[PDB]
């Protein structure tokens, strides 16, 4: 389709940075959005064939280049906090026909590094009472304490994602919300039939992948650099 | 910290021509330098950003290029409005650091000057001033005599219609000691040294 | 849309203080970086600091060390910019500009205030092919002066020219043209206007 | 910014949606509708060259240029379908150059029939270590609204939906934990509540 990356980033302001999206649907017509909040999705550029650009409705701060048909990379120049949203790329046969978008590149500008902090997952074990009453078990797995929100969950029972019964909260809380720059908490849910838990034999993995810092940053600061990671917690079936 | 010296100081260029500045560097700075434009006593405005990128709303005619340490601008196909003081900034490292501009006038052919002498005011002599008028020149030297060369006191300051400048130069107990104060001024429209008295 | 406005226009002799305020419009202010410059008459600009209005995070050039003051009013959106214990030199239009799309870039300018380091009346002196006269003199503080011909009824052939400033440190300017012929001066700041033959 | 279409609403699960825009000020000719799911991009739903009908499964969209409007209707809409939704419409070489325009988006929840509420609050303890406690509130109807922490010290998460769709099960859930003693498995939750079992 129309691949893109990365999904996720933090860089700090001044840097400069592109954004890779390629297309192998040969399509002729590519260009860039930025998506926010009360603004719907703004045109940044677009190119309607090789070696052709030109200006969207949000251009400045923004550059691009289509060197080949199959490819339409967008620069930053210099990141500004106003520059944190979330960047789609878009493919199309022609300026009329439809956009098919990429997955989307989260994007975070920020003053400083030292407020990139990982996060911390936990997994709560489901309550006796609640298998005793509905036959199903609830597993809730906490991940707190992480900034920015570039972070995606998954639930592994012996070594394989799982979907069916699986909540995850669309949005994070603010764990001091008081905060600009406020570290979050994530929760998710797994719910399964009550024999499911009561088998031993069962291995519950709450994985959190999370996108902090590169190392091709710089980390100061004393404790350890808040590179991108895999957090996971562990819970084991258990008959009572 | 970043010196940005900025070349052709000031130059002169008719209207529609592919006339272009430079701003040299001390430093590297990359590509982190914006041209700005501001109009004769006015708020400058941003221009080019990232040393090559015009902000939206910008005519085609404005375009930067170089890196490093050797930066242009090109307004290729001047036009009346884009005729101001232009200059370059850096923001490589703080503290950010300008070019001190470049002004672009209007090209003519040489303007002959008008010289004026200008008697001083009894209403002022009751509290006198010799006034020198080099009414609508171009291009852009005056010696005042009271036959005496008094240096030391005198001072002097495009128009809107035909690109020529206007100049005046004033003078400033002795008044009244002499008789003859002609004027005198110097420039190549005026090949040669064209030069009243008391009642 | 966007814009920015700096402030009256100060006037202090050497030795104060002074605050300019540059209100910020257009976009979210917390996402935007208040940069002043100031530029003095016949010299090169220069910039003298920044805040950071979203986080209150502020650099000052160094050779204003102590001297100057930025803060960033979250609430009423406007950044201020306090000059201490006043050099003399310290006559320039002081600008406040805006770096919104990227870090440092100064987006967008203010028209700029007017800051030089008392005030007094004028007078004006008549000054008897072309026969060209001109209203001139005298003395004046602070600035700024107008000039009209015959209450403006002619554009083409006045030639009214930029005030300098004389030894006494008080501006006089020359305002000539090139039939009734009167001019009309005008100074703001003292109540004075001649309408003189 | 030609695009009109407005924000938030809410269906119960079952009914059929209609989500419509209006594009008055300009001479549109081709038609889209996009479904955005949070964390991903907008997918391509519908897209139409006409005034007409068109129908693909559960969707149907629809287009009058005579009344410049343009509808999209979901029927036998599922929980699965709460995402939010964007018009977009080309063509009129008059508007943004011909190029698509977006409506800013509305916003769909299809809310879960949950038959045989079991609405209830449980308290869950950590596999390992950390001394923490979350409380479970689920198997609450979807009329049911879980309110905001009003207290600094502790947290609630908004009511999520579930689905074991292997016995075809829904439930909403929210979890609600903090570090403060003062805080147990019954008084999270203080908030828009009916009688339950604890």
């Amino acid at each position: 389709g129309v691949t893109q990356t990365p999904k996720f980033q933090v860089l700090k302001t001044g840097q400069s940075m592109t954004l890779q999206c390629a297309q192998d649907m040969n399509h002729e017509y590519m260009s860039w959005y930025r998506q926010d909040p009360g603004m719907g999705l703004r045109l940044i550029h677009y190119s309607v064939g090789a070696g052709i650009t030109d200006q969207g409705e949000v251009p400045n701060g923004y550059a691009v280049s289509r060197s080949t048909t199959e490819d339409f990379p967008l620069r930053l120049l210099s990141a500004a906090p106003s520059q944190t949203s979330v960047y789609f790329c878009a493919s199309s046969q022609g300026p009329f026909q439809p956009q098919h978008f990429g997955d989307g590149t989260r994007l975070s500008i920020l003053e400083d590094l030292k407020n990139v902090f990982p996060p911390e997952v936990a997994v709560f074990e489901p309550s006796e009472a609640e298998i005793s009453h509905t036959q199903k078990a609830t597993l809730v797995c906490l991940a707190t304490g992480f900034y920015p929100d570039h972070v995606e969950l998954s639930w592994w029972v012996n070594g394989k994602e799982v979907h069916s019964g699986v909540s995850t909260d669309p949005q994070p809380l603010k764990e001091q919300p008081a905060l600009a720059d406020s570290r979050y908490a994530l929760s998710s849910r797994l719910r399964v039939s009550a024999t499911f838990w009561q088998n031993p034999r069962n291995h519950f993995r709450c994985q959190v992948q999370f996108y902090g810092l590169s190392e091709n940053d710089e980390w100061t600061q004393d404790r350890a650099k808040p590179v991108t990671q895999i957090v996971s917690a562990e819970a084991w079936g258990r008959a009572d | 910290d970043i010196q940005m010296t900025q070349s052709p100081s000031f130059l002169s260029a008719s209207v529609g021509d592919r006339v272009t500045i430079t701003c040299k560097a001390s430093q590297n700075v990359a590509d982190r330098v914006v041209w700005h434009q501001q109009k004769p006593g006015k708020a400058p405005k941003a221009l080019i950003y990232s040393s090559s990128h015009r902000y939206k709303g910008v005519p085609s005619r404005f375009s930067g290029s170089g890196s490093g340490t050797e930066f242009t601008l090109t307004i290729s196909s001047l036009q009346p409005e884009d005729f101001a003081t232009y200059f370059c900034q850096q923001f490589k490292s703080y503290p950010l650091t300008f070019g001190q501009g470049t002004k672009l006038e209007i090209k003519r052919t040489v303007a002959a000057p008008s010289v004026f002498i200008f008697p001083p005011s009894d209403e002022q002599l009751k509290s006198a001033s010799v006034v020198c008028l080099l009414n609508n020149f171009y291009p852009r030297k005056v010696q005042w005599k009271v036959n005496a060369l008094q240096s030391g006191n005198s001072q002097e300051s495009q128009d809107s219609k035909d690109s020529t400048y206007s100049l005046s130069s004033t003078l400033t107990a002795d008044y009244e000691k002499h008789k003859v104060y002609a004027c005198e001024v110097t420039h190549q429209g005026l090949s040669s040294p064209v030069t009243f008295n008391r009642g | 849309q966007v814009q920015l406005v700096q402030s009256g226009a100060e006037v202090k002799k050497p030795g104060s203080s002074v605050k300019v305020s540059c209100k910020a419009s257009g976009h979210d202010f917390r996402l935007t970086y208040i940069h002043w410059v100031r530029q003095a008459p016949g010299q090169g600009l220069e910039w003298m600091g920044r805040v950071s209005a979203g986080s209150g995070n502020v650099k000052y050039n160094e050779k204003f060390k102590g001297r100057v003051t930025i803060t960033a009013d979250t609430s009423t959106s406007t950044a201020y910019m306090e000059l201490s214990s006043l050099r003399s030199e310290d006559t320039a239009v002081y600008y406040c500009a805006v770096s919104y799309y990227s870090y440092d870039v100064l987006d967008y300018w203010g028209q700029g205030t007017t800051v030089t380091v008392s005030t007094k009346g004028p007078s004006v002196f008549p000054l008897a092919g072309t026969a060209a006269l001109g209203c001139l003199v005298k003395d004046y503080f602070p600035e700024p002066v107008t000039v009209s011909w015959n209450s403006g009824a002619l554009t083409s052939g006045v030639h009214t020219f930029p005030a300098v400033l004389q030894s006494s440190g008080l501006y006089s300017l020359s305002s000539v043209v090139t039939q009734t012929y009167i001019c009309n001066v005008n100074h703001k700041p003292s109540n004075t206007k001649v309408d003189k033959k | 910014e030609v695009e009109q279409d407005p924000g938030p609403l809410s269906v119960p699960e079952g009914a059929i949606v209609s989500l419509s825009c209006t594009y008055s000020n300009s001479a549109f000719q081709y038609f889209m509708w996009y479904r955005q799911y949070s964390r991903k991009g907008p997918e391509l739903l519908m897209y139409t060259y006409s005034s007409g009908n068109k129908e693909d499964g559960r969707f149907t969209a629809q287009v009058d240029k005579s009344s410049k409007y343009i509808s999209l209707f979901i029927r036998d809409s599922q929980p699965s379908d709460s995402a939010t939704y964007l018009c977009a419409m080309s063509g009129d070489l008059n508007t943004n150059a011909g190029k698509s325009t977006f409506g800013d988006g509305t916003t769909l929840t299809v809310k879960p029939n949950i038959q045989n509420p079991d609405p209830a609050v449980y308290q869950l303890r950590d596999s390992k270590s950390s001394d923490k406690s979350v409380c479970l509130f689920t198997d609450f109807d979807s009329q049911t609204a879980v309110s905001q922490s009003k207290d600094s010290d502790v947290y609630i998460t908004d009511k999520t939906v579930l689905d074991m769709r292997s016995m075809d099960f829904k439930s909403n859930s929210a979890v609600a934990w903090s570090a403060k003693s003062d805080f147990a498995c019954a008084n999270a939750f203080a908030n828009s509540i009916i009688p339950e079992d604890t």
